[PDB]
């Protein structure tokens, strides 16, 4: 049975009144340093510090010169040389911006992506390796140290519609992508081809790898757009239009993730985390650092939390976090690194802080 | 057990990440 309890301690609304599509706490800041999160929506990127007694301190905001820009995602990294935090942001314009959070200014930008960028992810071991997923059906791996495009994952057996989400596994050996074509695809980056491609991007016009063929592909999990995907050890968590996060794995129950052949036709559905009133597209789920908690907001402003340490996804359910003033769609949530704070961002530019009990 | 084994892989792999985070040089 689940034991996690939260209390809503504060809320605010951003003056742009536009939907907030992304929220991320900085998991790189060291123990004892101030707890900082970024929000993204409209043409704005905003930074906040979490203080005692639910205080949410506005630090600074980045307002894009292009008023027509709509940011969809953000991801944190650090400069491997200076050690200072860096924040990557992107959306509708398809431009990746690397903001220095101290001054909240764009210090370098990447163009090229054929359209809108739906999600950004930093590699868990290498702070220079940034993954971007686009409306053009492709995934791109970048090296932000040498400003090189390491690889493009798409083409012949690539996605057939927008790539909506992607996630690196814990050790950063492989990516699982998902989109509007209903499929989930595996891309191994621990292959001899890719390891050498990455090594070459560090030696550095650079010649990018074009990965036309994934290492696994399935359309047997969801019957609509797959808007969110995350690894759960060797298993996968993914969701769609259908009011469930499905826990699955490529191949048969006993098959090894590293023993799966690219032509594998089987999938194993281990379980389902059920909820209600999240039948609208573009709603992310999140986990905490230790992967002990799973959270998802619905379209009527309710926040679901599950205990991942309880085996059956029925008894895993925590009490739903609700507040009568929070009625707008929760697009994304973020746990602070130590799982003590949960932030939820909404369609009406509202932000909600829940502290663990 | 599918659950117990998967939980141990998460435990060990997040531990490796946590160690790297602990060790990390600053300023
Ligand atoms: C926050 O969860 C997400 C999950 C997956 C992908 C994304 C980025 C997406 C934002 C979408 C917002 C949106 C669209 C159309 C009509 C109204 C809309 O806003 C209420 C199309 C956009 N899409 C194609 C990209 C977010």
């Amino acid at each position: 049975k689940c034991k996690y309890s939260f209390k809503c301690v504060n809320s605010l609304k951003e003056d742009h009144n536009q939907p907030l599509f992304g929220v991320q706490f900085n998991w790189h800041s060291k123990e004892g340093d101030p707890l900082v999160f970024a929000t993204v929506g409209s043409n704005r990127v905003t930074l906040y510090e979490c203080h005692s007694q639910g205080e949410i301190r506005l630090l600074q905001s980045y307002v894009d010169a292009d008023a027509d820009e709509n940011f969809y995602t953000c991801a944190w990294t650090y400069d491997s040389n200076t050690s200072h935090p860096l924040l990557a942001v992107a959306g509708s314009r398809g431009i990746i911006r690397i903001i220095n959070p101290i001054t909240m200014q764009c210090i370098k930008h990447y163009v090229g992506h054929g359209n809108a960028i739906n999600e950004l992810k930093f590699h868990p071991r290498d702070p220079n390796l940034l993954l971007s997923v686009s409306k053009d059906h492709a995934l791109r791996l970048w090296n932000i140290q040498t400003d090189t495009l390491v690889a493009i994952f798409g083409g012949v057996e690539g996605h057939r519609d927008e790539v909506l989400s992607a996630d690196y596994d814990l050790l950063g050996e492989k990516i699982m992508s998902c989109g509007m074509d209903h499929s989930l695809k595996l891309w191994r980056i621990n292959s001899k081809r890719m390891m050498n491609a990455i090594k070459e991007s560090y030696d550095y016009p650079f010649i990018s790898q074009k990965i036309h063929f994934p290492d696994f592909s399935t359309r047997d999990i969801h019957r609509n757009y797959v808007d969110c995907v995350r690894w759960l050890g060797d298993l996968i968590l993914s969701k769609s239009c259908e009011n469930a996060i499905v826990c699955w794995k490529p191949g048969k129950m006993e098959d090894d993730i590293d023993k799966i052949k690219p032509s594998e036709s089987n999938v194993t559905i281990l379980g389902r985390f059920d909820y209600s009133q999240c039948d609208i597209w573009y709603m992310r789920f999140s986990m905490d650092f230790w992967q002990k908690m799973l959270a998802l907001g619905n379209q009527v402003g309710k926040l679901y939390v599950w205990d991942l340490e309880v085996e059956d996804p029925h008894k895993a359910k925590c009490t739903t976090l609700t507040h009568h003033k929070c009625g707008a769609a929760i697009r994304q949530t973020s746990f602070s690194r130590d799982s003590s704070i949960l932030i939820a961002v909404c369609d009406d530019a509202s932000i909600w802080r829940w502290d663990r009990l | 057990s599918m659950f117990s084994s998967n939980r141990q892989k998460i435990l060990e792999r997040t531990e490796i990440l946590n160690q790297e985070w602990k060790q990390r040089r600053i300023q």
